[PDB]
């Protein structure tokens, strides 16, 4: 898958090492980049293959509360995520909202997924100087971008 | 160029003479501390000793007396006694006990927590105001009632009456109302505090009424302060179950965001900013005027107002003599300020496709077909109804 | 006679309400017209609004 | 009681949209896609079946193609049984104006009846909208060829060219480059295999998932033929493109 | 450009490079509580900081035998008996004590049960709302007078009618019209100890944990002579009787029912005055109004047109203002408006001399006021919707 | 939803309640009856300078003897307006003689019960509403001037006055001082404007208001736009002798 | 033998003063009490107001 | 069988769907009415702009219901077909009964009573669509303009505007009509509702169609050429 | 008595498609199998017989019926539809066929009129 790989190596990782290409043309630096398509395709395993090369930390976050001990639920936890990926930047934050769980909670609320990654949007978009300089990105992935809430 | 320089070398001289300065009179010159610094410090350490076991106090009795409870379990009926003052000890408050017969040698003890990492903020935003120019009057009532008290304590008293209180903003949406918030934090420079309303509804149960009363006490304490619930709006579909939301998550939270704001408590200096885009389904009883003063109504800028609008994104993309500014600005017919961000955004990266760092007329008139065909797809209307 | 439908909390209700209308007064003795309209001021009752059709 | 169970098709929303009248429009775009093409010296309707099994006897069906009287043609797209309602209803209709005037129906009347039916089922009487949507192709004395589209809101606008089904907005600009005023019907004979070998979702195009047909002004002594081709004609055309 | 590139990568190592010296060095540098006269203590604390009148391990007696039966917090029971010269009056069940750490052996009973402290800090320290800051004249203001202050201030004139006292008393009405500001007032003027709680903090995950806390906070009331315990926002705690049959109402009506069988209570309450500030008597519980606990019930009222007149004495005096501002003219005008938004017309004028530039705040800046306000809050009726009732 | 069926467990049928919010939002109309002249006079309640004052009509002519000034939706009005009309015309090819005042006002207050769900063939030709009120004035043999009432509940009373509309609360106050069994016409044509002067809007102007009587002689008749003019200007000169 | 019915019918005061009065043995139990946070104190709870009472 | 109540009354003093009526409106394309003092001008912009698309054949949004009387239309235009044939209707029915043409004023109730008479019976949605009707009296030089309401309202106006964006053109109008002093001749008042449209379709002459009505059945619309001539004009003394 | 489903129990989808046709197929899936071969000069329809006991005789039900003496029909789904499709079916086409051209009607005419009773089973309430 050619065409695919070279997409994302351009909006990913260019405008982290050479932000001067990027403060010439006068683009405001790369957010959210929604991953989507039938599961199956390599969704998540195109960015691992990123994640190798640039050197970030592959933090796959998932809604999965084994791994969180500290305060023991990632409904609020959105400092802390940012300040270990700040620590040990660069990282790839891999927030795979599933948005496909029924029409119970997807259609209820917009799901419980896109919860949790519209409070790390809105603060991670301005916090401290990392704003235009985030080497933590905002990695999304979903089964097709039309199910997610319509404000994201 | 030259006037940052100036000013970098200038603390860097300042900086430099006063650590050697004040490191050789702490291990050198001793006369007014020397001989009373070395008794007070000795006598403090000596009569304490090592180590020091942390407790947490649950009472206080006025005879000089305490029941702590350590945090391991075994209770103690501790001494008040020597090198103390009781104007720290209260509630909550973590003390000094001796290992051996525990009596509290003093207080000293405030330990941070990532409870009150996440409400605090660390920002200074690289924005300040005009970069958000146009709709010029929206920004001159939010500085009337949040900068305008503090900087002139002279004419609130002039006129007399009570001082004004909160703001509400809502409107149509590409009206800037983030970055509204997020310039009148940077230009008071008081200590802002910011929440998304989203994260005051949570799986536990009942677990949302404890937070919000946190973060008041937090608030109160570093007053003056400005928070900002960013999305408020958000309150009235998260859930996760139907009782993690429904009616009672929802009247949880209402209940909570009333007392932190107006109740008995007789809250001290929290101005309150929120952004929102649903005024139809917040409580009736803040959109009573008397709490909230002056709200704020934002709708889509006109053609004029626009005309300064695009300008303050354009000059950070190169400048040319091709580049038609104004027929941008023209065509689109009261379009929303959102868009005119995602099509110089849109321009450098058509720019970038190429391999060509000179942003022209070309890009910018290709920038606006991209940024016009997203949300002309998404209207599926077609033939008019 | 001029009460029904009381529950015996409400006729507490009225036999207090009455004394307290001969402290109003400054009176010593609670009259039988006080307990008469004190009947008024505590039925489980202020009419939810005047008539405009029934 | 009886209330809940009412969907009401009728009501406006809070953006004053039919709601109902917008999922339509959907059921439209998942059918076969249909091309209009309005040349002077000709009409040239071109549209692709959505069906492609191998047992499909092409050359017995028509159903993508409707006559409904010897100067006008439809395309249709949607659901097909919905269609064959409304495609009768027409038919009626054109004759009952035969009956009265002993001239025939000038195609704007026949489109706008057409049009005036469909409205009705979305004013009232929590009827469910047709999903459907036709290309209307005609031939008068009044204005010349006319090429016209009505949708399933009831509401109806003329052409140069236009598409329907799948791929609307990937057609229109194929169409946008290509089209100049003056063709033939030879040359726009060729556009509209050209336009639809592109969007094809199906890797081949086959003279079998298409469906031709021709109204044209060269019958001579001033007279109009129409003509279906046969599934071995279009293949003929096939090759003549160089499709295959 | 060159010549100052060489200059923007300084600019970036030099900032970071002070920062880091600089943070390390200041510390608190030892600076501990106590100051000068804690060296006056050190002789007196010196002595007693070695005697084990400290530490006490404390405990809490589970049963007194007629010696006793003590079980630490620890979870391991012990049988120990009196100390140095206690009267066996102070032993009490349920009741912690001290203990000598070694050999156990009561030294010093301590005061009970250490669940108070979540209720020691909803206690307010006198507020600041005096009581004349309440809007008119109105008799309604009298009778939160003639229900909670005149029977304690003199129990003679209640002693000799016979009556019991009225104890409760209910404020209820469309928001604006200051509950919270009358129940303020009222413990300004009193000084009788106020004890306010918020309904909807009560609430928890696992259930009857808003049982402990109910309890206790009525106990610390029934100690301290001559209360008042306001309980705001009663709605949530405070619902109609019902039983869904399948959500999680069960939690919320456990907390109603532990309010319900204190108040009435086997031994009745105790120079406890009732106070409720509730929005709405609509959805409030059967149980809590029915009559013997509310007493005499006064909805505060959306101020008349001489009511409005009234109150725009108190709010129009503060601000400076030229002579002859008739206090009629600017309340007609206005509709059907509460006190809280006519509190708003003096904040709108406030902010209108300033732009303006007037040190005086007239009767013209009123007048403009008034319109923009009135439009402005008036305009979108929040939900515009409530009902859902049918 | 609410049935129109259904009741509200008070004893009240959720929908009258909200028909009678709809009078209050729409523009005053007063009406006093006297003994010498019944006065109607309502705000216009022009929105733009552009649109022209006169074409709107909220005075209207019921017959020759029966005028009639409505409040609320002028829409929902125009069916009630023109079934009234029938039936006094109905009456005087009946009977060739004046309907009551009364009676029209019964008719009217029947139609208005209508709303009903429309059951089997039976004709409710509406299913809603009929939020607006009227005062009905007239003067017939049987009893003087009279002046009625209406509501949407089907429910009337006779009144010597009466306000409605936006500020019908401060109207309601100043007539029970104001209003008398002495008043002549003269009197209360200037007494009607001093009381819609106080809740209009907008300066007194005949740009904004209408003004009508029914006097035994004339019939019903709606003043000249001069006449009213001239009205409003001698209100201020008394005004100002005070 | 349990009471019901509307409130204001001295349910628990007659109970209270007949109880008392004929000196038979009168414990105070609240239901709201039984109910607890811990994870069998509450059976623990109902056991020991049994035991009490068969003594 | 249908008859289900959709003038459910809101609590507040509304009806829900009479509100969104008033919303689909807004929605829609824009029309202009301005009056002289022998002429009306009904201009209306046309998104039928796009390439290859006909005008010739496609329906103006200005439609003829009589010889004299013109109606312009914003909103659902689905609709719009509906009350242009009840107009229509009526018109002739008219004739047959009392004779002479309809006076501009009739046909005004007419057509509003068409569109309350929606909100009455429960089977039927309210259109959503306000209208302009103008037309000159029978054998008279009286302009009259006339605009209804999805309410079933109506009023006479000087000039008025409706569909979107209607408050940029009536904030135009306020200062440029004068209320006292018409636009005095045909070419002076098309040169008005012209600058008034050029506001909204943000230039061009092929977008917006203009139709004049005068005195004795005069319906007349100007050609593209005409269009651009007083848009050029109007470029040059602008400019100038 | 009252009908009160006058309105449309049938309507599309928030993603388009109508809810209840496509339901239906799934029912038909479930059903008996059954096959048709077009030859040069024959069809050949065929159903196997599926009963209860072998106390249930299948003789008496027939699957496979005639409309007219020339089409014969047969069919998948639910057993008790098809009982009444087939008589709807050769009555109106005698009704529309038998009166107004003697012959029985060509074999395109008649599944045409078939198409229209079940288009229209989902347009009335
Ligand atoms: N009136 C304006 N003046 C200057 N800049 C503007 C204006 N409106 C929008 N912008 C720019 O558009 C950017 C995107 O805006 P932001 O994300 O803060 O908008 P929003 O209205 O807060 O969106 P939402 O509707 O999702 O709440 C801003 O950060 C700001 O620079
Ligand atoms: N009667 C009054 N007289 C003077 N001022 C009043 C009166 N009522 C309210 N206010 C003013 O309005 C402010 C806010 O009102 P308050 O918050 O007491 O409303 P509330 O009655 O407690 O409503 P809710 O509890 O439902 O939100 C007060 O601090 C006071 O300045
Ligand atoms: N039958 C009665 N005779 C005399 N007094 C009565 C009677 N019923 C109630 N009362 C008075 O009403 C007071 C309140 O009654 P109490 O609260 O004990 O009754 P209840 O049925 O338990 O009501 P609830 O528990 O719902 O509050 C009693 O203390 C008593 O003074
Ligand atoms: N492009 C690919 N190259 C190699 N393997 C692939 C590719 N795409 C998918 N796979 C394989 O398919 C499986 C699914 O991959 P994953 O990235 O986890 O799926 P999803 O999109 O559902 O998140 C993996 O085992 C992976 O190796
Ligand atoms: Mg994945
Ligand atoms: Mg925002
Ligand atoms: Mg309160
Ligand atoms: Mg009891």
């Amino acid at each position: 898958l050619t065409k695919q790989i070279k997409e994302i190596k351009e909006v990913i990782e260019l405008p982290v090492k050479h932000p001067e290409l990027f403060e010439s043309l006068g683009i405001a630096q790369p957010k959210g980049v929604i991953l989507y398509g039938p599961p199956g395709t390599g969704k998540t395993l195109l960015a691992r293959a990123v994640a190798h090369h640039t050197d970030c930390k592959f933090i796959r976050v998932s809604g999965a509360e084994l791994v969180q001990k500290y305060i023991g639920e990632g409904s609020r936890m959105v400092r802390e995520l940012f300040v270990m990926a700040r620590e040990h930047a660069p990282s790839i934050i891999f927030m795979d909202e599933i948005d496909s769980i029924g029409s119970t909670r997807v259609e209820g609320s917009g799901g419980g997924d896109s919860e949790v990654q519209r409070t790390m949007l809105e603060l991670l978009n301005q916090l401290d100087g990392f704003e235009t300089s985030k080497n933590i990105k905002i990695i999304m992935a979903t089964n097709r971008l039309d199910i997610l809430d319509p404000a994201l | 160029t030259r006037c940052k320089l100036k000013l970098l070398r200038m603390e860097r001289i300042k900086d430099h003479l006063l650590l050697e300065e004040e490191f050789v009179s702490n291990s050198e010159i001793l006369k007014p501390f020397e001989k009373k610094q070395e008794e007070e410090k000795k006598q403090l350490e000596e009569i304490r000793g090592n180590p020091l076991s942390i407790g947490t106090l649950e009472e206080i009795i006025d005879d000089d007396h305490a029941i702590v409870t350590s945090p391991t379990m075994p209770d103690y009926y501790v001494s008040i006694l020597s090198f103390v003052d009781k104007e720290l000890l209260e509630p909550g408050c973590s003390v000094l006990l001796h290992h051996k017969t525990m009596s509290i040698v003093g207080v000293l003890q405030d330990d941070a927590d990532p409870m009150v990492s996440v409400m605090k903020m660390d920002k200074s935003p690289t924005e300040s105001y005009s970069d958000i120019g146009g709709l010029e009057s929206q920004i001159q009532e939010i500085k009337e009632s949040v900068e305008l008290p503090l900087t002139h304590p002279e004419l609130y008293e002039e006129m007399g009456i009570k001082p004004p209180k909160g703001v509400i903003l809502y409107g149509a949406p590409g009206t800037g109302k983030t970055l509204l918030a997020k310039a009148v934090a940077n230009q008071t420079s008081a200590t802002f505090l910011r929440i998304v309303g989203s994260e005051l509804i949570q799986k536990y149960l009942g677990d949302g009424p404890r937070l919000c009363r946190q973060i008041f006490k937090v608030a109160g304490e570093n007053a003056p302060s400005i928070v900002f619930i960013d999305e408020i709006d958000a309150i009235g579909t998260k859930r996760y179950d139907s009782n993690s939301g429904g009616e009672r998550e929802i009247q949880r939270t209402m209940l909570e965001l009333l007392n932190q704001l107006d109740g008995f408590d007789d809250r001290g200096d929290v101005k309150v900013i929120m952004a929102t885009n649903k005024i139809e389904t917040l409580d009736p009883a803040l959109i009573r005027p008397g709490r909230i003063d002056r709200k704020i109504l934002f709708e889509n800028p006109d053609l004029s107002t626009k005309k300064k609008i695009l300008g303050i994104h354009t000059s950070k993309m190169n400048l040319s003599e091709d580049v038609n500014l104004e027929t941008l600005v023209t065509t689109k017919d009261d379009l929303s300020g959102a868009d005119i961000q995602a099509m110089c955004t849109e321009a450098g990266l058509l720019a970038l496709r190429e391999r060509r760092m000179q942003v022209t007329a070309e890009d910018f008139k290709q920038a606006k077909e991209r940024v016009m065909k997203n949300k002309v797809e998404e209207n599926l209307e077609g033939l008019y109804l | 006679r001029s009460t029904d439908e009381f529950n015996g909390a409400q006729l507490k209700a009225v036999t207090v309400e009455a004394g307290m209308i001969a402290l109003r007064n400054g009176q010593s003795s609670v009259k039988h017209e006080d307990f008469v309209e004190g009947i008024s001021e505590v039925q489980a009752r202020k009419s939810k609004s005047v008539s405009f059709y029934a | 009681g009886s209330r809940r169970y009412d969907s009401r098709t009728t009501i406006f929303s809070p953006e004053g949209r039919l709601y109902q009248v917008e999922y339509a429009l959907e059921s439209i775009s998942h059918a076969g896609t249909a091309i209009g093409i309005m040349a002077s010296d000709g009409i040239v309707l071109a549209a692709e079946r959505k069906v492609t099994s191998t047992l499909l006897e092409q050359d017995t069906s028509t159903e993508k193609l409707y006559k409904l009287n010897d100067k006008i043609a439809v395309a249709v797209a949607g659901l097909t049984a919905d269609a064959e309602i409304l495609i009768n209803t027409a038919r009626i209709h054109a004759q009952n104006y035969l009956k009265t005037y002993n001239e025939d129906i000038p195609v704007e009347i026949l489109v706008r009846r057409l049009s005036d039916i469909k409205q009705g089922y979305t004013q009232h009487g929590g009827l469910r909208p047709f999903g459907v949507s036709f290309i209307y192709a005609g031939y008068d004395d009044r204005y010349g060829y006319q090429l016209y589209t009505s949708n399933p809101s009831g509401n109806y606008t003329g052409w140069k060219a236009i598409s329907v089904g799948a791929n609307t907005s990937a057609a229109q600009t194929l169409l946008q480059m290509d089209y100049k005023d003056d063709m033939k019907v030879d040359d726009a004979i060729e556009l509209a295999l050209k336009t639809l070998s592109k969007t094809t979702d199906s890797s081949a195009l086959t003279y079998d998932r298409l469906e031709f047909a021709t109204i044209r002004k060269g019958a001579n002594d001033g007279e109009v033929y129409q003509k279906i081709f046969k599934p071995q004609e279009i293949k003929d055309i096939l090759v003549k493109t160089g499709i295959t | 450009a060159a010549p100052y590139a060489a200059k923007l990568k300084q600019t970036e190592n030099d900032l970071k490079d002070i920062e880091a010296r600089i943070k390390e060095k200041a510390g608190v540098k030892e600076s501990d509580t106590g100051l000068a006269p804690s060296h006056l203590w050190d002789i007196m604390g010196d002595r007693q900081r070695l005697g084990e009148e400290h530490p006490l391990q404390v405990a809490r007696c589970t049963k007194i035998i007629k010696k006793y039966v003590i079980n630490l917090k620890q979870i391991a029971k012990f049988v120990v008996g009196l100390g140095e010269r206690v009267s066996p009056t102070d032993i009490e069940e349920g009741m912690r004590v001290g203990v000598d750490r070694s050999k156990y052996n009561i030294e010093l009973p301590l005061p009970p049960r250490i669940d108070p402290s979540v209720t020691m800090m909803t206690v307010e320290e006198k507020p600041d709302v005096t009581y004349s800051d309440v809007g008119g004249c109105k008799d309604q203001i009298e009778k939160l007078r003639e229900v909670v202050e005149l029977p304690l201030l003199s129990p003679e004139r209640f002693a000799t009618l016979g009556i019991d006292p009225p104890k409760g008393i209910l404020l209820y009405g469309p928001p604006g019209t200051g509950k919270t500001l009358c129940a303020r007032a009222v413990a300004n003027r009193t000084d009788a100890t106020f004890i306010r709680v918020i309904g909807s903090e009560l609430v928890q995950k696992y259930v009857g944990e808003g049982a402990r806390m109910v309890r206790e906070l009525f106990e610390m009331a029934r100690t301290k002579k001559a209360c008042i315990i306001f309980f705001d926002e009663i709605d949530a705690v405070g619902g109609a009787r019902f039983d869904d049959g399948a959500g999680g109402d069960n939690e919320v009506q456990r907390t109603m029912l532990e309010l319900i069988t204190q108040l009435d209570g086997f031994d009745p309450r105790g120079n406890i005055k009732v106070m409720f500030a509730t929005n709405r008597p609509n959805t409030l519980d059967p149980a809590l109004l029915r009559p013997g606990r509310i007493d005499r019930k006064v909805e505060f009222s959306l101020p008349d047109l001489e009511g409005r007149a009234n109150i725009f004495r108190i709010h129009s005096k503060s601000m400076s203002v030229e002579r002859g501002i008739r206090w009629e003219l600017i309340s007609r005008l206005c509709p059907n408006s509460t006190g809280a938004e006519l509190r708003s017309v003096c904040t709108e004028a406030g902010m209108f001399a300033i732009r303006a530039r007037r040190k005086v705040a007239t009767e013209k800046d009123f007048l403009k006021a008034v319109d923009k306000v009135i439009s402005g809050y008036k305009k979108f009726s929040s939900t515009s919707r409530y009902m859902q009732y049918n | 939803d609410r049935g129109v069926s259904t009741f509200s467990p008070e004893g009240r049928l959720f929908q009258v309640e909200y028909s009678l919010e709809a009078i209050k939002l729409g523009s005053t109309a007063i009406g006093i009856a006297t003994k010498e002249g019944v006065v109607l006079g309502v705000e216009k309640r022009a929105t733009s300078p552009l649109l022209e004052s006169d074409s709107i009509e909220k005075i209207v002519e019921i017959d020759r003897h029966i005028g009639c000034a409505m409040s609320g939706l002028t829409a929902d009005a125009r069916s009630m307006i023109e079934h009234a009309r029938t039936a006094a015309v109905t009456h005087n090819l009946y009977y060739d003689e004046d309907i009551n005042v009364e009676s029209l006002t019964q008719s009217v207050c029947d139609l208005a019960l209508r709303f009903g769900e429309g059951a089997s063939g039976e004709e409710r030709l509406m299913s809603r509403p009929f939020g607006v009120a009227l005062l009905i004035a007239g003067h017939d043999a049987d009893d003087g001037y009279q002046l009625f009432h209406a509501e949407p509940s089907g429910t009337f009373y006779r009144y010597n006055a009466k306000a409605i509309g936006s500020g019908s609360e401060g109207a309601q106050a100043e007539l029970l001082n104001e209003w008398h069994s002495s008043l002549t016409l003269k009197e209360a044509e200037l007494l009607v404007l001093k009381i819609l002067k106080q809740v209009m809007e907008e300066k007194l102007d005949e740009n904004n208001a209408q003004l009508s009587c029914i006097t035994k002689q004339d019939g019903f008749k709606i003043y000249d736009n001069e006449k009213t003019a001239e009205l409003i200007k001698e209100l201020k000169e008394k005004e100002a002798a005070e | 033998a349990l009471m019901y019915g509307p409130p204001g019918t001295g349910k628990t005061l007659l109970a209270r003063a007949c109880a008392a009065q004929t000196n038979a043995t009168f414990l105070k139990l609240a239901a709201p009490q039984l109910v607890q946070m811990y994870i069998g104190e509450g059976a623990k709870l109902v056991r020991d107001a049994f035991a009490l009472a068969k003594e | 069988g249908y008859d289900r109540a959709l003038s459910i009354f809101s609590p507040d003093g509304h009806i829900f769907q009479v509100e969104y009526a008033l919303e689909a409106v807004k929605r829609g394309t824009c029309a202009v009415g301005v009056k002289g003092k022998n002429c009306v001008v009904l201009g209306c912009e046309r998104r039928s702009t796009l390439k290859l698309q006909d005008t010739r054949i496609t329906p103006s949004k200005v439609s003829k219901i009589d010889s004299h009387v013109v109606l312009s239309f914003s909103g659902l235009n689905a609709d719009s077909r509906i009350l242009i044939e009840k107009a229509r209707v009526e018109a002739q029915s008219h004739r047959l009964t009392l004779e002479d043409p309809v006076t501009v004023e009739y046909l005004t109730r007419y057509v509003a009573g068409v569109q309350q008479r929606y909100t009455q019976s429960g089977g039927v949605r309210p259109f959503g669509v306000s209208t302009l009707i103008a037309g000159f009296d029978p054998r008279d030089d009286e302009p009259k303009l006339y605009q209804t309401e999805p309410s079933g309202i109506y009023s006479s106006w000087s000039a008025q505007t409706i569909g979107r964006n209607s408050k940029t053109v009536r904030e135009f109008l306020e200062k440029n009509y004068d209320r006292k002093e018409p636009p005095a001749t045909v070419e002076e008042c098309v040169k008005l509702t012209v600058r008034s449209l050029l506001e909204v379709v943000q230039t061009g002459a092929k977008n917006i169609e203009i139709t004049v009505v005068k005195p004795d059945s005069d319906i007349v619309a100007l050609s593209s050429e005409e269009i651009n001539q007083y848009v050029t004009q109007i470029e040059q003394e602008k400019q100038e | 008595m009252t009908d009160r489903y006058s309105f449309s129990l049938t309507t599309f989808s928030p993603s388009g498609k109508l809810g209840q046709i496509d339901y239906a197929l799934t029912a038909v899936k479930q059903g008996v199998t059954s096959l048709g071969i077009k030859a040069t000069n024959g069809v050949v329809i065929a159903t196997e017989k599926k009963s209860s006991s072998p106390l249930a005789m299948s003789e008496t039900l027939s699957k496979v019926s005639l409309l007219t003496p020339d089409i014969g029909a047969v069919y998948s789904g639910m057993g008790p539809d098809y009982r009444v499709l087939v008589d709807k079916s050769r009555k109106v086409a005698h009704t529309s066929y038998k009166r107004i051209y003697g012959e029985y009607p060509p074999t395109k005419l008649l599944v045409s009129e078939v198409a229209k009773i079940m288009q229209e089973a989902t347009q009335s309430g």
